[PDB]
Formats: C-alpha cells, structure tokens, sequence
C-alpha cells in the first residue's frame, strides 16, 4: 500500500537509519502511519496525543516506551516531525 | 496570575459547589479545554483537567525536556512549515 | 500514561470521587500521588493538587525554550559542581 | 543586609546585567532572596513553585511576569541557578 509521507530531513535520517539497522522500529513506524492514514490523527494504536506549547498542531504515537512518531495532517497528507528520540 | 494552555480557560469553584456538580464539571473539562480550579477551606486545593490534556502535557513535558530534543523538534517543525521537505512513497 | 517523579496515579470511577471527594482532595495534596477519575462514557478526568499543577506548568514554561532549558541545565551542572561565583550582597 | 548567595556563573552574569541596567529588577531579586532567607523555600513573595523534570531539587520565584529566580537551598544557604530568562 503506496503512501506518500511527507518527512522532516532529520525525521528522513532517522528513518532511514531504522531502515537499516532496526527493522522492528520501522515495521512499528509504518503501521502507526496506516493508522494516522486510514483512523485520522487521533485514533488507532499508538495513544495518539495532541502536543501543546511550541508544539501545537502536531501529535505524538509511541513507537516504544521511549521513540514517539511527531507527526500532523495536513489536507489529509501526514506529515513527520520527528520518528526518534534526540540526545 | 496562574499559568493555562492555551486555548484552556481556568475556572475557580468550591468544594461544595463541585462535589454537587461533579458530573457536569467533568463533562466542563473534557468538552471545551477548561480546567477547573476547587478550593477548599483550608487551601488543599485541586485542579480537574480532562484526561486528555493531562496526557498530552506530560507528552509535551516528555517531548521538550531534553533540549537537544527540543530542539531536533523545533527545528523539524520549522522545517515542514518552510518546504525544506523530503516527500517519499514508502509502501505501508 | 506518565507520571511525575514521585507521583502515583490512582483509578478511581465517578460515583466513588463524587462521594469521596474530600478525602481525595487530601490525598492528592498529602502524597503527592494523581486520581483519574473514569466515566461511564470515558470522559474522563485527572484531578492533582494545586501544587503539583502550578510546578507542572512552571517547569513546562521554564524548559519549552531549548535556549533557556539549557542555561538551566548547565547552570544547575554548574552549581553541582562547585563552578559557583560566591558574593556577599547586601538587600 | 549582608546576605552571603552561590551565583551559577550565567546567573551571575545576568545578576550584574541588572545591576547597571535594571535596578528595578535587582531590587526585586533582592527582596526574592530575603524571603527566602527569612521564610524557607517554599513560604513568601513570589508564588514559590517546586520544580519537576530535570529541575527537581529547585524552586521558582517569579521576578515578574516573564523572569523567574530559580534557586535551592543547602544546609541554609541560598544558591541562584536562574535570574534572568534565557532566548
């Protein structure tokens, strides 16, 4: 199922980098993403959550009890902010 | 002065006032962002937010709290709001 | 869900809080510990001390600036490790 | 007067900033500091706050409504983390 993802240059990094080393965290990361596509952004798996602060507009999904997806919908195209945690 | 969300509105109510009206301050929180401040005669006072926003402060909290994450967010969002994008199809 | 350091969060459904409500008043302030309450219709609520509401939202303000949240961060760091300036000062 | 306060070095910087700059806000920092001093940490001017996350262990004051102390307390002495909001 083709879904055309809009992403953040360092989101795209790292979901690459996922791509490559940990295929668990981006099966996790594509299925929060059918989920935004098919539910909308506030419903499905993940505890879909809206952000306040700097951060309104935007949402986070757990990919696990640390790595959240930051994403938002823009004229029903998902956007990425963020798909792992930054130190 | 105390400090609200935005678009959240704090409303100051007494103990009596909110034990008779629970139901429908509960119903006040979730369906229109308030929050609603109860006091008590001696200051052991509460705050009642929906569930909802409660969750979606300690995710902001969890999000912004490192400010190197922070910061990765703040600078992705500006990002996505100027172009500066990368669009790809990935198969879901 | 997430939690304060420190805090607990307790379940509790509506007829109960609206009956116990006083004594989970003093809870939440005694112990620092967090009730949601649940609805019938999953409009639900979490009830917290004043306190621990008004530190909630001054850590969020002081920490939402990256720029500010590290100025504390190393200045906190900083004062840990005796990296400190030490004047008297007279008010 | 004489009241014997740990500076973090940017506080510091920003407690002499107000020094030649901003004696209204001195003063205010002043005053802070002998609540402090006189009442505990949590008690006086200031609508003390404790703070959570990585502040914890530090408490808020507001100088006004933009500019916090941010400050602790050992063994009875003061010590000044924040005066001044960083951007």
């Amino acid at each position: 199922a083709r879904l055309n993802i809009t992403f953040s240059p360092q989101a795209f990094e790292d979901y690459k980098y996922f791509q490559q080393n940990n295929k668990k965290m981006v099966k996790k990361i594509n299925e929060l993403l059918k989920s935004i596509d098919r539910n909308g952004a506030l419903e499905g798996i993940g505890k879909p959550e809206k952000l306040k602060s700097n951060l309104t507009g935007y949402y986070s999904r757990r990919i696990n009890h640390e790595h959240r997806l930051v994403y938002t919908v823009d004229d029903n195209h998902i956007k990425i902010a963020s798909c792992k945690y930054h130190y | 002065s105390g400090l609200v969300p935005r678009g959240s509105h704090m409303i100051i109510k007494n103990y009596s006032y909110a034990r008779q009206n629970l139901k429908a301050l509960m119903t006040k929180v979730n369906d229109d962002s308030d929050m609603v401040t109860v006091t008590s005669t001696d200051d052991k006072n509460v705050v009642i937010m929906s569930e909802s926003d409660y969750n979606s402060m300690m995710e902001t909290l969890y999000l912004q709290q490192n400010p190197n994450n922070a910061e990765h967010l703040a600078q992705s969002i500006a990002d996505l709001e100027r172009g500066k994008t990368i669009t790809k199809d990935i198969d879901v």
